[PDB]
RNA sequence: GCUGCAGUUAAAAAGCUCGUAGUUGGAUCUUGUGGAGGGUUCCCCGCCCCUUGCCUCUCGGCGCCGGCCCGAAGCGUUUACUUUGAAAAAAU
């Protein structure tokens, strides 16, 4: 059915519902109609940038992430495309459990696996905005007020497919997890 | 530096950072499992697995197109050894120089390398007993050494 | 070494030079290639430093020879890398 | 130096090695102190105007003070950046 | 073997300042060599830093500035309390107008000026001057 | 000589190697905006993901026109460390 979006109480909303609807009628079509089946979409947000324009966010679950990459190429310029000069990003559906030494509830019973942690989550993050390139190497600063910048590396060819998106990477990974990235290329990479 | 030897030689693998499968390679993980469960029928040790596979096909790390370490692959449908093969490679050596030694009774430099041998077996079988790869009453013996590996 | 030479920008001659582990951040010298003979042409990939004399799937006798360093090929039609 | 109530009181105040943020002792008669000409920017002739740049003993008798006066006429204008 | 991280770190900045050096590259990286950097920068002994990935601990590359006479480890991490700080900064500084101790604390790796504001004891870690 | 000594030639490193107890042991698993005291960001409240981490009873007072709320209790994986209470003759 429509309004997939969300758990109970939270559906109604008419921005994520009006993704949501121009994400499932465009199974509709022959072309499409292929390789979408119903698979879910569990959010979307609609989010401000540095240029003063706007982007989207759509939240993917796990097991059905590395079938969206697979079509991801042509389901996004279909979508950039039908949106009002709109950029798109597919991100993971990823919970982080609290940490159990003395800031949670913990026992023998079950143990806190460490791909739930809070670094393996928001480093996995950082790959998904970037998906039509591959990361080649972080750096991070720490500057003389105590800050800190991120420095990241993406790999050489397919620049024409991210270098006019970098300006929302920053904002969007800004909004995600509170914290300053630049994306750059290299000098040489072995 | 070597745990038995002056040298400090430096040569190992290295790595690459990106961990990723390159987009030229075909095969696919249920695949990869099921050309690891035929060359384990052969008798073939996870060690030489990994060098037929790197040779003579696309997988240069088998844990990147696979989410798991081979021995595991193994261990999982019940293909494994009864004795680790670190440990089966110390004891067939052991047996090697015991066969030297009862005709070669003047050969003082292989008297001396089986010390360096058998209490390099000792310190391993310490290891896998703490960790229950082995019965807590497993023992190496000069005499049974040779039951070990036939 | 001059006194005031900076660390964190190597050029690719002096990163190219030094020994694999001891790189800023480390990478191998080695590659795969793929490797074609004459009197059957089916396409083959192969790993620079083998240690297995390689058998092709056209069944010729031997496509290259193991070496104390990389493999020596048996006159085949390819030696070209493969770009990643 | 200063006390409580805000004036000074040391001797006099040392000068430190430009190449080397360290203090230039009293019998350090390996030190010295260079002055380079500037030129106008028309013609390139000296209007009476100059640089000034204080070396430590120890980096000149390691050889460093050659390379350490060529970074400091970069990072000021006379070398200009190229080379 | 390598027994402790710390350590080297600090001996390998200390002969890099003497031979008058610009900068110095630490490896393996740690958390507490990062905090330790950060109070040593935050009094202004050292320049800013950054640090490099290579999924193995990581690397770290410091900027001089030629102000420090000394930085040092205390091996055994001794407990110290508020009574008896005054015995190890009566040992270890040149001056009672300059240079630091630095403890680990349950509040935090700090400044032994900071754990007399914050009436907190703990083990030490090192100095600077 | 713990703080704090020494062992090429002044006194002094087992001829050489293995090895049980003893001492020592690499990296890794949750942060910035808002308010008070104070500054021009950080220490106390409440928050991106958890803030006592959970929970729902029943003997037992509170808030209001039965029902729903907020102080005990089960307790936060076990210890060292540190800070604070209590309790330790007088004379010296």
């Amino acid at each position: 059915s429509a309004k997939i979006v969300k758990p109970n109480g939270e559906k109604p909303d008419e921005f994520e519902s009006g993704i949501s609807q121009a994400l499932l009628e465009l199974e509709m079509n022959s072309d499409l109609k292929a390789q979408l089946r119903e698979l879910n979409i569990t959010a979307a947000k609609e989010i401000e940038v540095g240029g003063g324009r706007k982007a989207i966010i759509i939240f993917v679950p796990v097991p059905q992430l590395k079938s969206f990459q697979k079509i991801q190429v042509r389901l996004v310029r279909e979508l950039e495309k039908k949106f009002s000069g709109k950029h798109v990003v597919f991100i993971a559906q990823r919970r982080i459990l609290p940490k159990p030494t003395r800031k949670s509830r913990t026992k023998n019973k079950q143990k806190r696996p460490r791909s739930r942690t809070l670094t393996a989550v928001h480093d996995a993050i950082l790959e998904d905005l970037v998906f039509p390139s591959e990361i080649v190497g972080k750096r991070i600063r720490v500057k003389l007020d105590g800050s800190r910048l991120i420095k990241v590396h993406l790999d050489k060819a397919q620049q024409n497919n991210v270098e006019h998106k970098v300006e929302t990477f920053s904002g969007v990974y800004k909004k995600l997890t509170g914290k300053d990235v630049n994306f750059e290329f290299p000098e040489f990479q072995l | 530096g070597r745990m038995h030897a002056p040298g400090k030689g430096l040569s190992q693998s290295a790595l690459p950072y990106r961990r990723s499968v390159p987009t030229w390679l075909k095969l696919t993980s249920d695949d990869v499992k099921e050309q690891i469960y035929k060359l384990a029928k052969k008798g073939l040790t996870p060690s030489q697995i990994g060098v037929i596979l790197r040779d003579s096909h696309g997988v240069a790390q088998v844990r990147f197109v696979t989410g798991n370490k081979i021995l595991r692959i193994l261990k999982s449908k019940g293909l494994a050894p009864d004795l680790p093969e670190d440990l089966y490679h110390l004891i067939k050596k052991a047996v090697a120089v015991r066969k030297h030694l009862e005709r070669n009774r003047k050969d003082k430099d292989a008297k001396f390398r089986l010390i360096l041998i058998e209490s390099r077996i000792h310190r391993l079988a310490r290891y896998y007993k703490t960790k229950r790869v082995l019965p807590p009453n497993w023992k190496y013996e000069s005499s049974t050494a040779s039951a070990l590996v036939a | 070494m001059p006194l005031a030479k900076d660390l964190l920008h190597p050029s690719p001659e002096e990163e190219k030079r030094k020994h694999k582990k001891k790189r800023l951040v480390q990478s191998p010298n080695s590659y795969f290639m793929d490797v074609k003979c004459p009197g059957c042409y089916k396409i083959t990939t192969v790993f620079s430093h083998a240690q297995t004399v390689v058998l092709c799937v056209g069944c010729s006798t031997v496509l290259c020879q193991p070496t104390g360093g990389k493999a020596r090929l048996t006159e085949g039609c390819s030696f070209r890398r493969k770009q990643h | 130096m200063q006390n409580d109530a805000g004036e000074f009181v040391d001797l006099y105040v040392p000068r430190k090695c430009s190449a080397s943020n360290r203090i230039i002792g009293a019998k350090d008669h390996a030190s010295i102190q260079m002055n380079v000409a500037e030129v106008d920017k028309v013609t390139g002739r000296f209007n009476g105007q100059f640089k000034t740049y204080a070396i430590c003993g120890a980096i000149r008798r390691m050889g460093e003070s050659d390379d350490s006066i060529l970074r400091l006429a970069k990072a000021d204008g006379i070398v200009s950046k190229n080379f | 073997v390598r027994m402790n991280v710390l350590a080297d770190a600090l001996k390998s900045i200390n002969n890099a300042e003497k031979r008058g050096k610009r900068q110095v590259l630490i490896r393996p990286c740690s958390k507490v060599i990062v905090r330790f950097l950060t109070v040593m920068m935050k009094h202004g002994y050292i320049g800013e830093f950054e640090i490099i990935d290579d999924h193995r601990a990581g690397k770290i590359v410091v900027n001089l500035t030629g102000r420090l006479n000394k930085c040092g480890v205390i091996s055994p991490r001794f407990d110290v309390q508020l009574k008896d700080l005054e015995k190890w900064q009566n040992n270890l500084l040149p001056s009672r107008q300059f240079g630091f101790i630095v403890l680990t604390t349950s509040a935090g790796i700090m400044d032994h000026e900071e754990a007399r504001r914050k009436h907190t004891g703990g083990k030490i870690l090192g100095f600077f001057f």
